[PDB]
RNA sequence: GUUAAUUCCGAUAACGAACGAGACUCUGGCAUGCUAACUAGUUACGCGACCCCGGUCGGCGUAACUUCUUAGAGGGACAAGUGGCGUUCAGCCACCCGAGAUUGAGCAAUAACAGGUCUGUGAUGCCCUUAGAUGUCCGGGGCUGCACGCGCGCUACACUGACUGGCUCAGCGUGUGCCUACCCUACGCCGGCAGGCGCGGGUAACCCGUUGAACCCCAUUCGUGAUGGGGAUCGGGGAUUGCAAUUAUUCCCCAUGAACGAGGAAUUCCCAGUAAGUGCGGGUCAUAAGCUUGCGUUGAUUAAGUCCCUGCCCUUUGUACACA
């Protein structure tokens, strides 16, 4: 009935990851495609570990579905894997009270601080006399 | 030379100006080149605030 | 116009026209005390200030 | 009817007083209207050798230009298009009035 | 290096003798209040001026300065 | 010979030509009267062990 | 939820960190514990967080080097999930726990500086990272031009080292090193 | 200086000493059935394939780079 | 109840590769033998009914994104182009193989030349790509 | 199966030229001259074998049919434009050529050029790069 | 003493100051608060397809909205809070809360150099040529020439690898030109390929384009062999550009398959999204990146010190130099 709908972003590098939470049972995708083979697949756990921190009871009450776009792979896979942690707790915020969020937020932020606050390093520019942002060319004396 | 740029400068600064400054560069004074200054007052060299507060010509 | 020229080299030749215009007026005016154009184009009107000193010459 | 205006510029503070003046024109005049949308800035980057000649350290300018345009929307007719664009423009401000 | 020039230090100091009624030890009050008294043009400068009237507004409730 | 295991107690200051060496004074965790100076490689903060090999030997003090 | 273990198999808990110098510059058990080494990073801001780094990732980390392989980090995952499997097939017993016994074992207490030589102690921190360093310094050039691979030289160096067997590049260039500063004191 | 030469296929000995001593040993990697039995990488990973497909061998994980095989249990 | 999306793509492609096989109506080409599929191969594929497996990713392809030309599958098929000293660059794949590809699939009923250009996956084509899915997942599970 | 079967030639002489068998069959063909891995691929694909074989492991009525497609490679439906000697300069028909006539069709070729004294035949002559390479730095090696 | 800093503090015959530094401008980050959007989108709703109520769709249309996209105004962090170290000064270190607890560049100055450019100029003095021209045009050649030495780089020496299929992700940009003759390309046929022939889109958040980029990831083949590493050299053919390719413009196909087994003396650059690997745009461009200038992606080891080496700077000292 109610729209429990919450858009959440969540960045990395340059990727950028969507999440949208409504009401419903346990499933979360990707792109239309769950979470158990995107590839690099290397990487499972890094997908996982929010859902493995909270247990599925939390998500059984909420269906996930998110949007990426931008960057590389890992940085698509850390977005989502921030974006799914902040949808949850913006949720969690929004409709039910917010001792389950502190809890889920203390749980999160003792495992790893990434999970909802986003990395802020980007690409640094490449200066002229230079290969890279750094390193210079070869100097040649005599 | 001499008497050109102080006049400049005197009616410049009389114009009333925070400072002014005219460099004069060349074979002036014999063969060899060589440059003369003549400055006075405040002066902004750094920073964008030399793009709104001197114009240079 | 059925030219039809692009914003990017628009703003371009503009900036050639002003730049040619600039030193064109700086040959022709140096004896009045020419400092500069400022060109209020309109869409079918085109007025072109110069800013100079002796505006009777 | 659904005339559409664009405004092309390279200075920020112009072209957002021209904007605002514009849609206080169609206010006053009580219109409905279409908000000032931001088109992406292009950044025309030239890299250029600062020396004449070829000797130094290889140093390198980044002149750039920027072109800003900000586009807008009105339901009137043409006589009203003419009134309100025919008055009020800064001189750097370029104008492109489409009828479609 | 986190260094107060000159500036800042004179225009903090000046400040404090002029309006010390008006000041506390809560930077978020007295920023605002710099910023009713003085034009400072430069947020970032009204943000160092205010920091250093903190700190030396901590220093005269505490003791004398010089 | 035994080694022996010994706490920083407080650090002194870098020494060596470089400077690549931190001369550091430190307490045997047995017997935590008896401390003294030691130049040590790497990077170090006050309160850790430090795994001597001798005891006896002692670093310049600067 | 409790349980955090590594990839999917192996418990940071039953580990024995044995000389209490490297307590807290070892990162294994109960605060540290990950499910992949592949983290965001943020460990080389400062100074000292790189020892609250886990100590698999830094594994991770210092293998790979020597140009062709900069930066494949998913790769070296691999490479020390393998590294894994095979030692806990041979030793049956935890890996991250020969792993530790690997680095306290290839970590050399004392070494030599310019103050001829001087013999100076190591940090612990300092000794974390040379031990990390030289065994996967061992692993790779004995798995260079080789038909063995590196995903088993890592494994059987980490047995080596962490018996002191001396057939480890690590352990050997250990008491190479202790044998100098021996020497020069 | 060293050279191996390997064999591409098995010497009946070869064969007969991969189906006494291989499902005997605590690690089975191509590489080290290669490295004590003298034979090609290649070799190495089709008599362990078919070894595998004769039922003998557990595979414990396998990849692109290495498969890993272990012998089975004594229980 | 299960969809091409809900399973891995990684052996989807290896059982609809399998499907074409055993359906045998897509008429290969003479050249495809002889053939190298880009300028930035070294060799011809290992697998010799590769065009089959071609055939099926051109399908995945085009139902996980419609409206691909010829020019677009040989952006999706493109790589590297090792030039020996000059350093590598990105190079797109042959365009006969697609064209033959997309000819042949749509000479069997999946796909169709439709309007603003392109190859549209019909109806029969979802209908076969999903009942292999689902054979996936039966198969898997 | 993985067994070494009878009558495995370890050594095959084909074209006058050994034949390493105990190699793969695609690259054990690759020490003939005048043929590489692309045009041994195709041979091994036009003869009905199944590529996984070593070289010592199969026949020799096929390996004759091979050496057959070798030779004759338009007559076993193989293009035009695969072959070494396309529209030759004399006879005018295309043919693969193959490690005694390749060799020889090229100092045919390089006979030509010095015969007719043209610009090529005399950088081959004079033994220095032939395709408008810049010499001043490079090649120093085998020019003493 | 402290700092990135003649940056401050503090001694003090100095006290008040200006330029430099810093402040400033552009940029990266953070806003579920503001402004707005059919040239950006989301969420719902209704059809349509497919699979067994539900799931998927960059398949299609519209009701709200601006989280994602775009870019304007604001705000936001100052060593502010705590605890040490330090005249308790300047400041430094650690930690909480936090989008950040040093983002990166631009501008940069009393002065000098007989550093470079007269080949950027209708900037230019003087000299020289000025009709058999050193002016200007046209044709051909050279600027590539190869016993040698040096510098910038690319490819590599492989198993962390190569090969062949499979899967899956970007950000800078640019694009039909006054003269001026040359644009980016979808989609459809032919051909292995380079390419060729057709109608279309685009002066551009509108079309290429959701820029289906590489590395990476998944599965084969290989098996320590100068081997499927490496791709130089060289032969034969096929296309494009241009008026014209020969001294091979470039691209493609087949074949040939060289040194190279990790590099002595010496030496270059760099500390966080950095180095390195990787590809992509721009400039040059009829043809065109082994270069340069930008952009993203994968992403570390080590270090938070010092004057030992090399640089320069300050103080003191010496001078018969002061065109130094
Ligand atoms: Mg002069
Ligand atoms: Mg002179
Ligand atoms: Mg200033
Ligand atoms: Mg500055
Ligand atoms: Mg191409
Ligand atoms: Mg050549
Ligand atoms: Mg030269
Ligand atoms: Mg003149
Ligand atoms: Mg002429
Ligand atoms: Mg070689
Ligand atoms: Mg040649
Ligand atoms: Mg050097
Ligand atoms: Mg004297």
């Amino acid at each position: 009935g109610p729209l429990q709908s919450v858009q959440v972003f969540g960045r990395k590098k340059t990727a950028t990851a969507v999440a949208h939470c409504k009401r419903g049972n346990g499933l979360i995708k990707v792109n239309g495609r769950p979470l158990e083979m995107i590839e690099p697949r290397t990487l499972q756990y890094k997908l996982l570990e929010p859902v493995l921190l909270l247990g599925k009871e939390r998500f059984a009450g909420v269906d996930i579905r998110v949007r990426v776009k931008g960057g590389g792979h890992v940085a698509q896979i850390y977005a989502i894997r921030q974006s799914i942690s902040k949808a949850l707790v913006a949720y969690y915020q929004k409709y039910v009270d917010e001792a389950s969020k502190k809890e889920i937020k203390d749980i999160l932020i003792q495992y790893d601080r990434t999970l909802l606050v986003a990395d802020p390093r980007r690409c640094e520019s490449k200066k002229f006399g230079g290969p890279g942002a750094r390193a210079r060319y070869q100097k040649s004396y005599r | 030379v001499r008497r050109a740029c102080y006049g400049v400068l005197r009616f410049i600064m009389e114009s009333g100006a925070k400072g002014c400054e005219v460099v004069v560069s060349g074979k002036l004074r014999g063969q060899r080149a060589k440059s003369m200054k003549f400055v006075d007052g405040l002066m902004i060299h750094s920073g964008d605030p030399v793009n709104y507060y001197v114009d240079t010509a | 116009m059925a030219v039809q020229i692009s914003k990017k080299r628009k703003f371009v030749a503009d900036g050639i026209f002003k730049a040619e215009l600039n030193e064109f007026l700086t040959r022709e005016l140096a004896e009045d005390g020419y400092s500069g154009v400022e060109v209020r184009v309109t869409p079918t009107r085109t007025e072109i200030i110069i800013l100079a000193t002796r505006t009777q010459n | 009817h659904r005339i559409r205006i664009t405004l092309t510029s390279r200075n920020v503070k112009s072209l957002e007083k021209v904007c605002a003046d514009l849609i206080r024109g169609a206010k006053e005049k009580n219109l409905k209207v279409k908000g000032p949308v931001r088109m992406p800035t292009k950044t025309l980057r030239i890299t250029t050798r600062k020396t004449p000649c070829g000797e130094g350290s290889k140093t390198w300018d980044r002149f750039q230009m920027r072109i800003h345009k900000r586009l807008i929307d009105l339901h009137s007719p043409s006589e009203i298009v003419k009134q309100i664009t025919s008055i009020s423009i800064e001189p750097g401000v370029e104008v492109e009035v489409t009828i479609a | 290096g986190r260094v107060r020039t000159k500036t800042v230090k004179k225009a903090a100091r000046v400040i404090i003798e002029k309006y010390y009624t008006r000041l506390g030890n809560d930077f978020h009050t007295n920023k605002r209040v710099c910023e009713e008294i003085a034009i400072i043009p430069s947020k970032k400068l009204r943000n160092k001026i205010a920091g250093y009237v903190t700190h030396l507004m901590k220093r005269i409730q505490r003791g004398p300065v010089r | 010979q035994p080694i022996k295991l010994a706490r920083v107690t407080k650090v002194l200051g870098r020494t060596g030509s470089q400077g690549q060496c931190t001369q550091v004074r430190v307490e045997f965790m047995d017997d935590t009267s008896r401390s003294i100076i030691r130049n040590v490689k790497g990077p170090v903060r006050e309160g850790d062990v430090l795994t001597l090999l001798e005891s006896e030997r002692e670093a310049r003090r600067l | 939820t409790p349980d955090i273990k590594l990839f999917g198999k192996w418990s940071t808990d039953d580990v024995q960190i044995n000389d209490i110098s490297l307590q807290d510059y070892i990162a294994v058990k109960e605060k540290y514990a990950k499910y992949l080494p592949h983290s965001a990073g943020r460990y080389a801001a400062k100074r000292f967080r790189k020892a609250q780094c886990p100590i698999v990732e830094r594994l991770t980390n210092s293998m790979m080097m020597h140009g062709r392989n900069n930066g494949k980090k998913l790769m070296t995952v691999r490479i020390v999930k393998h590294a894994f499997e095979i030692i806990h097939l041979l030793t049956g017993e935890n890996p991250l726990q020969v792993l530790v016994n690997a680095i306290i074992n290839s970590g050399p207490r004392e070494d030599s500086t310019r103050i001829r030589r001087q013999a100076v102690d190591v940090s612990p921190l300092r000794r974390v990272n040379q031990a990390i360093w030289l065994l996967c310094t061992g692993a790779r050039e004995a798995a260079f031009r080789n038909i063995k691979t590196i995903a088993e030289c890592l494994a059987d160096e980490l047995i080596n080292a962490a018996k002191g067997s001396s057939n480890s590049y690590a352990i050997k260039k250990k008491d190479e090193l202790e044998r100098v500063a021996k020497s020069n004191r | 200086r060293d050279k191996l030469n390997n064999l591409v296929l098995f010497d009946k000995a070869t064969y007969d000493k991969l189906c006494k001593e291989v499902p005997n040993y605590k690690l089975i990697t191509p590489a080290v059935v290669s490295e004590r039995l003298k034979i090609r990488g290649s070799l190495a990973r089709a008599a362990l394939q078919e070894l595998l497909s004769k039922g003998l061998i557990k595979l414990v994980s396998k990849h692109r780079a290495q498969v890993i095989y272990t012998r089975n249990t004594k229980g | 109840g299960v969809t091409v999306k809900d399973v891995n793509q990684q052996e989807f492609v290896r059982a609809l590769a399998a499907f074409l096989k055993k359906s045998g109506k897509l008429k290969v080409p003479e050249w495809v033998d002889t053939v190298k599929l880009a300028k930035h191969k070294e060799l011809a594929p290992y697998d010799e009914n590769w065009f089959y497996t071609r055939a099926a990713s051109t399908a995945r392809h085009l139902y996980l994104r419609g409206g691909a030309g010829v020019g677009s599958m040989t952006k999706i098929y493109g790589g590297r182009q090792r030039n020996g000293v000059m350093p590598s660059h990105f190079s797109r794949g042959s365009k006969s193989v697609a064209r033959r590809v997309l000819q042949a699939l749509e000479g069997l009923k999946m796909v169709e030349k439709d309007q603003d250009g392109g190859r549209k996956l019909t109806p029969q084509g979802q209908r076969d790509l999903d009942r292999i899915a689902g054979q996936v997942a039966a198969a898997k599970k | 199966s993985l067994v070494i079967p009878e009558k495995f030639q370890h050594i095959l002489r084909v074209l006058n030229t050994n034949i390493d068998g105990r190699r793969k069959i695609a690259f054990a063909i690759t020490a003939i001259k005048g043929v590489g891995r692309r045009y041994a691929h195709v041979v091994l694909r036009k003869a009905d074998i199944d590529l996984t074989k070593r070289a010592g492991e199969l026949t020799e009525d096929e390996v004759e049919r091979v050496i057959t497609i070798m030779q004759n490679p338009r007559q076993y439906k193989i293009p035009d434009w695969f072959l070494n000697r396309q529209k030759d300069v004399k006879d005018g028909k295309y043919s693969q050529v193959l490690a005694n006539g390749l060799d020889n069709k090229l100092r045919e070729d390089l006979e030509r050029l010095k015969k007719i004294r043209a610009h090529r035949g005399l950088r081959h002559f004079w033994g220095l790069r032939v395709r408008g390479q810049h010499t001043k730095t490079t090649g120093r090696r085998g020019r003493t």
